[PDB]
């Protein structure tokens, strides 16, 4: 039982980090849009 | 023998007119000197 | 000198607001921002560009207005303001008092961030600390100069024993054979994120034994503004290198709870909208962390000297969490609870097998301690891991097949955790714990003890049982 | 035993906050009387000098209408637009050319921003 | 009085042009006029976040900035009302506008219309700072002071006579030109100034056994439960309130389930004061929200009603307020975080909710009023996380800071024991500052029963694996002595009948007592057991009939029983040898 | 630049029983040693720098602790070389970088490293290159791109760490120095996870 914890947990973090990541990049390139969109002027 | 206090208290009381009447001594030269600085 | 005031506000929003036309404001500068009902905030200069200078504000931005608001300069450098008279008193997080006593005199102004040690500077520690913990002071040995946080719980009493080690810290001068007068010995305690019944309990405890005469408080509270959090530590350590590298204090320096402070850096970086890390912390979080841990040690030539005992709570008691892993890549060993000896009642509940302290090697020995504190603390390792491994036997295959030597490691282990850890509240010498742990040493045969030299063996083996 | 010497301590500490809040005090009623002196209008000239050299590209400077006569020479070869405050009391402020950037020179600023400094100067001629 | 129009509609947030000199968070009238917030401003633009629905807006639309930020307002006509997350009336509500909540409708928190019985205590020329009392004002039995407000300072003027007046009428005018009123508006989100706040070293007496005694709270603590399904913590939550020593008891919804929310504000009514024949409601304050209403509200009505509290202590008197789900107002923090596009911290909580639930926690304590008196607020916050995991975040981060947890448990209510807290999960903080009052007030003893019975507890649930495999018939004599003894004290002293009319409250006398017979009887059948007396024989004698009636007992007949059952417990062993 | 880069076949002794037999290192080659902290690889390199067969020791400390650094120049003078007569530090090149010390330092620290190294190397010795932790020099190459507010690729690190990586151990290697002479670069290279 342990075990199966243990991975099930590394497995959710895992999981939770790269949701994390795509978030950050989403705004990333939103802001980067906004700022083309605003010095094309 | 708890009545130890009063001779602390009586101690502070001294140290602190003691203080003060050491501190009169400069207190004209100390406003000059800190009025010269802030000034011009 | 002047007064330069800047009123061109161009965008509030957040933590964050913007001046135009402050190009004379340097980076990393402090600045005051005053609206049009007179009160004052505090902020800071994270960015300086042509077009508008960053500033980052230390409270809320409730209030401020883009008519009335004006932004004022203080230095260009954050400054403390430090004297030898501070010893006894008590301040918040920002420096400020908070006992009701008047403002000191500062002797001196100096940055808050600090200056890297030369190395070059640096020497290596040698004299240990008497802690009054067992434990701690026979197989953990603190090494003056050195960092040695303690990783605890939820529920674990880690404040208890940051107390305890305050209140029965002693230097030991005499038995360093030069009989030297001691030194001065100094505490400076520094608290993020405590609340009120924390506060009371660590006040009380200082107040009631006296020990608030060589000590130094600051307090940050829960309900106070998150960068308060941030700064405590650099104000509580500039003090600490000060009176240690200017008047030859021995300081002690203990951190209540670095989880608060990095939960403080990464709401303040994902307002700052930084790189994310590994749960959300900011990337640079090993570099803000060595910033603070590093300033402690020992310097060529001086008599000063800077100890440091952080305190942390490892979530769901995670040793992988971010935290107390970017901890130890820095500190020099760590101090590990157990909730297995909690739940079983030994105090201090401190799991030695986990536990190390690096510098140990260097502080102990002949002229520093009792010769033999090396050979009886890999002794008392060695039986307390073969009764762990007897422990683990048992609990599969049962009590039927242990051979006698196996029974006496297991008492021994028993009898170990139930004298050697479960100390209480006694303020135990090392001659007191060295006699403790000969005491039950002697439970074995002497033919068993292999790591122990025939020279401390008889000279010290008396056979006793421990007297208490 | 150490509520003994807590006590004392924070007399001697009482007696030094409250002589040098009796210096503080002092020094700032003289202040106050600076005006009726007669080196007041070279003073004052002085500080706006000081106040104009720290903010270059001044479009105005103000101050107080008593001392506007005062300034109304330095005004004229400075080549910049001067109007009056009577808030603005032993003191003399510099406007940029944006309106955006001010500079303030007065007497009580100077005191607050150089106590600190002056402080240990102070305690050390008051107690040796 | 800044004035604008709308520039840009897009969702909840209005983009408004012309409002240079707004404030940071002022509250807007945004429409013809809906309640909003400003959160950003930049150049002349102002954004507005509206808490209710935007359809139905339009371009050029006016936009009026109030010019203060969100407050609540504090005097009399509290009590016995029902206010909604940003304090409104839901009574006049309803009457105004029937079964549903029209937006844009407006409604003042205290009643203009009624009349109080002025009575003033300060006379012209006198100096009044802030916290002073002005003045007296009966309300359902109480005396509420009117106070002036914290940042108020000045002399007397003139005084208005006693009479009969509005909240509305300014009762006192000061030199200055400053008007008081029987009421003052006061920001939720900044804590009420005190002179000082101090130590928790008196106990917080819940009247429950188990809490009391083994879980203790201090006067201005704080304490934490859990709230599942079908563990009863609805009635113990009554009780509490009924039986508490508050004077004051503010209750607090945030964001509960529809029909929750319906029987709280269905049953209070129906309670009645102990210390009195009128009903609890006189002295009570209800904050109530659904899971449908507007974020905004459900956020700000912790705030709103630790403000609430915090005033009523200022009076002099001591509160005790009631997070009903401190999850649900996570959750609203949430959605309002991801509203404004922050980065998510942990499982999609921002990552301030540590500090927020710390400044919320942090208002509670034992304090000297600014008028010299004493007061305290004691928070007892529930967190009921979906599925009960307590890893999720909210509770993590609620241990933290919290002085007490008291962990209902369903096994426990499944088994019909009641008031159902778990004593193996359950622990507090506060009994090593509680010990010297315990020993002043109590008896010189009652630390050193607490501990024997918390160990005897302790030793009973640690045989719980052998009672379970073989049953308890194949024990020793010491045993089924240790099994039996925790049987009686589970059945005798932690369960407890919160309908019975005698036995709905104790006293800590009773208490005491009832711990003192149930260590001697055990002291006395350990001695028998020594002297080779059977099990059997001790588990029928006759004296264990009077120690379980014990806590059926009256509270002023209490001490004749518990001298004849301490004389029949030594009577019964002794005699019969 | 080197005339020819030849094939490993003469073992690198490390003095350590386990590395030495069941995974041994040759002249030239390339190791790693990852871990968490209190594993031992200050300890283990240190062990190396004692008592390797290198003619010459390069040590970097890339962003590790500066009592670590302090003991070294405390204790090596003390010691002797096993290979020539005389005190160890004469052996022995220390670039020290702590973890207080500015963050953007750590890079340019393992460049010179390496190439003190190739230059020793190129003199006809037997070099053996010592990295304290390559993860604070990716951590310092993160921190430089976000300020650059490029795109990461995961956990937040520049696309081209492995790029760099590759560059980095690539120099190691038995080679024929242009002046017509044998010599070798060995690189340890302790990580951080
Ligand atoms: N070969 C060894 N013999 C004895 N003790 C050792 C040995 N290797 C390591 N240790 C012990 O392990 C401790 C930790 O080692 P070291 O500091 O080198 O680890 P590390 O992996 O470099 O750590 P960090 O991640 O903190 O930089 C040493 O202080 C020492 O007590
Ligand atoms: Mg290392």
């Amino acid at each position: 039982i342990p075990g199966i914890r243990a991975q099930i947990r590394f497995i959710q973090q895992v999981l939770e980090q790269r949701e994390r990541e795509d978030t950050f990049r989403l705004k990333r390139i939103k802001g980067k849009i906004e700022a083309r969109e605003a010095e094309e002027e | 023998t708890e009545a130890l206090l009063a001779r602390y208290r009586e101690r502070a009381e001294a140290e602190a007119k003691a203080v003060r009447e050491k501190a009169m001594a400069r207190l004209d030269e100390a406003v000059a000197l800190v009025l010269k600085e802030v000034l011009p | 000198l002047l007064k330069k005031e800047y009123t061109g506000i161009t965008y509030i929003s957040g933590p964050l607001l913007f001046v135009e036309n402050a190009k004379d404001l340097a980076y990393g500068a402090i600045v005051d921002i005053k609206d049009g009902t007179g009160r004052v905030r505090g902020g800071q200069v994270i960015e300086v560009s042509e077009e508008y200078a960053v500033i980052q504000v230390f409270e809320e931005t409730t209030g401020l207005d883009l008519a009335t608001t004006s932004v004022s300069l203080v230095e260009d450098v954050a400054r403390l303001g430090v004297s030898k008279e501070m010893l006894g008193r008590r301040f918040n997080g920002i420096g400020k008092p908070i006992d009701g006593l008047p403002p000191i005199t500062p002797e001196k102004r100096l940055p808050i961030t600090g200056l890297p040690l030369n190395p070059v500077a640096r020497r290596k520690p040698e004299q240990f600390i008497q802690t009054g913990i067992s434990t701690i002071d026979v197989m953990n040995t603190l090494v003056r100069g050195q960092k040695l946080p303690i990783f605890s719980g939820s529920g674990l009493p880690a404040n208890e024993i940051a107390a305890q080690i305050a209140r029965q810290a002693t230097v030991r001068p005499d038995l360093s054979g030069e009989g030297e007068k001691e030194e001065p010995f100094a505490v400076v305690f520094a608290a993020m994120g405590i609340t009120q019944r924390e506060l009371s309990y660590f006040i009380q405890e200082f107040e009631r034994t006296g020990a608030l005469s060589r000590s130094v408080l600051f307090l940050n509270k829960a309900d106070d503004p998150t960068i308060e959090r941030i700064l405590t530590p650099r104000m509580a350590l500039t003090v600490a290198e000060y009176l240690a590298f200017e008047h030859d204090y021995h300081v002690l320096v203990i951190l209540t709870d670095m989880t608060n402070y990095c939960e403080a850096l990464r709401e303040i970086g994902a307002a700052r909208e930084e790189i994310p890390g590994r749960r959300g912390y900011p990337g640079y979080m090993y570099t803000d962390l060595a910033t603070i841990y590093e300033r402690a040690g020992v310097v060529e030539g001086k008599k000063g000297s800077v100890t440091q005992i952080p305190i942390l709570s490892m979530p769901d008691d995670d040793r992988t969490h971010p935290i107390p892993d970017l901890t130890g890549y820095i500190t020099e060993g760590q101090i590990q609870l157990s909730r297995e000896l909690h739940r079983k009642g030994i105090y201090p509940p401190i799991d030695p097998l986990p536990s190390l302290s690096r510098l140990m090697n260097n502080g102990v020995g002949k002229g520093k301690t009792r010769e033999d504190h090396k050979q009886v603390s890999d002794q008392l390792y060695s039986a307390y891991a073969n009764g762990v491994d007897i422990r683990k036997l048992v609990a599969i295959i049962g009590e039927d097949a242990l051979t006698e030597n196996d029974r006496r490691y297991l008492q021994f282990a028993d009898a170990f955790e139930r004298f050697f850890i479960n100390q209480g509240q006694q303020n135990r010498s090392i001659e007191e714990s060295l006699q403790i742990a000969w005491a039950l040493l002697s439970m074995l045969p002497q033919g068993e003890l292999k790591r122990i030299s025939k020279d401390h063996i008889g000279k010290y083996y008396g056979q006793k049982l421990e007297e208490i | 035993e150490s509520a003994g010497e807590l006590l004392v301590a924070t007399a001697r500490t009482q007696a030094r906050g409250e002589v040098l809040e009796e210096v503080r005090r002092r020094v700032r009623e003289a202040l106050e009387a600076l005006p009726q002196k007669p080196e007041w209008p070279e003073v004052v000239r002085k500080l706006a000098l000081e106040a104009l050299e720290a903010l270059p590209g001044a479009k105005a400077l103000v101050a107080n209408p008593e001392d506007l006569p005062h300034l109304e020479a330095l005004a004229r070869e400075r080549g910049v637009e001067l109007q009056a405050e009577p808030a603005l009391r032993l003191g003399v402020r510099a406007v940029g050319a944006e309106g955006k950037t001010q500079v303030e020179n007065s007497l009580l600023a100077r005191l607050d921003r150089a106590w600190d400094a002056l402080s240990s100067k102070v305690a050390q001629a008051l107690w040796g | 009085m800044i004035q604008g129009v709308i520039q840009k509609i897009a969702g909840p947030a209005v983009i408004a042009k012309g409002m240079l000199g707004a404030r940071m968070y002022d509250i807007c009238k945004v429409g013809e006029g809906l309640v909003g917030e400003i959160i950003r401003l930049d150049g002349d633009t102002a954004f507005v976040q509206v808490y209710e629905d935007t359809s139905g807006l339009k371009v050029g639309e006016p936009v009026v900035s109030t010019g203060l930020p969100l407050a609540v307002e504090l005097g009399p006509g509290m009590l016995n009302g029902i206010y909604d997350g940003i304090q409104r009336p839901l009574e006049r509500i309803r009457e105004k506008t029937g079964i549903y909540i029209t937006r844009g409708v407006v409604v003042h928190a205290l009643d203009r219309e009624k009349k109080w019985a002025w009575t003033p205590m300060v006379k012209p020329g006198d100096e009044v700072r802030g916290g002073m009392v002005l003045g007296t004002v009966p309300e359902f039995g109480f005396t509420h002071k009117i106070l002036v407000p914290p940042d108020v300072r000045g002399r007397v003027k003139e005084v208005k006579p006693a009479g009969e007046y509005t909240v509305e009428e300014p009762v006192v005018v000061l030199e200055d030109g400053t008007e008081l009123k029987m009421y003052h508006t006061w920001p939720v989100r900044r804590a009420r100034p005190v002179q000082r706040k101090l130590d928790p070293n008196t106990p917080f007496l819940t009247g429950m056994r188990i809490l009391d005694v083994l879980f203790p709270v201090a006067m201005g603590g704080t304490a934490a439960i859990p709230g599942p399904f079908g563990a009863g913590k609805s009635v113990t939550q009554q009780s509490l309130a009924k039986w508490s020593n508050a004077d004051v008891v503010v209750y607090v919804g945030c964001g509960e389930r529809g029909n929750e929310m319906t029987d709280v504000l269905v049953e209070f009514p129906e309670l009645t004061d102990p210390k009195t024949g009128g009903p609890l409601m006189h002295r009570t304050v209800l904050i109530a929200n659904t899971s449908n209403m507007p974020v905004a509200a459900r956020e700000a009505s912790i705030y709103v009603g630790v403000t609430i509290a915090e005033y009523f202590r200022d009076q002099g008197f001591s509160v005790a307020l009631m997070a009903d789900s401190t999850s649900r107002w996570a959750e609203a923090l949430r959605e309002i975080s991801s509203r404004l596009e922050e980065m998510p911290a942990e499982e999609g909580y921002p990552p301030y909710l540590a500090a927020r639930l710390a400044a919320f926690y942090e208002r509670a304590g034992k304090v000297i009023t600014l008028g010299g008196e004493e007061g305290a607020v004691t928070i007892v916050g529930a967190v009921s996380p979906p599925g009960g995991d307590m890893s999720e975040p909210v509770t993590q981060s609620t241990l933290r800071i919290v002085g007490a947890f008291w962990r209902l448990d369903a096994s426990l209510a499944f088994r019909r024991h009641f008031p159902a807290i778990n004593w193996n999960g359950s622990y507090s903080l506060f009994t090593s500052a509680l010990d010297p009052w315990y020993r002043e007030n109590v008896a010189e003893d009652y630390p050193e029963l607490r501990d024997a019975i918390s160990e005897l507890l302790q030793r009973e649930a640690g045989l719980q694996e052998i009672v379970q495999l073989v049953g308890p018939d194949a024990l020793q004599d010491a045993e089924r002595l240790v099994i039996e003894v925790g049987r009686i004290i589970r059945e005798d002293f932690l369960q407890q009948n919160a309908y019975h009319e005698v036995d709905a409250y104790c006293s800590m006398k009773k208490a005491y007592g009832i711990m003192k017979m149930i260590l001697a009887f055990y002291k006395e059948a350990e001695a028998a057991i020594k002297r080779g007396v059977s099990i059997d024989e001790i588990l029928q004698l006759p004296v264990l009939e009077r120690i379980g009636r014990a806590r059926y007992v009256s509270e002023e007949e209490f001490p004749a029983y518990f001298e004849e059952a301490m004389k029949e417990i030594q009577g019964a062993f002794k005699a019969l040898a």
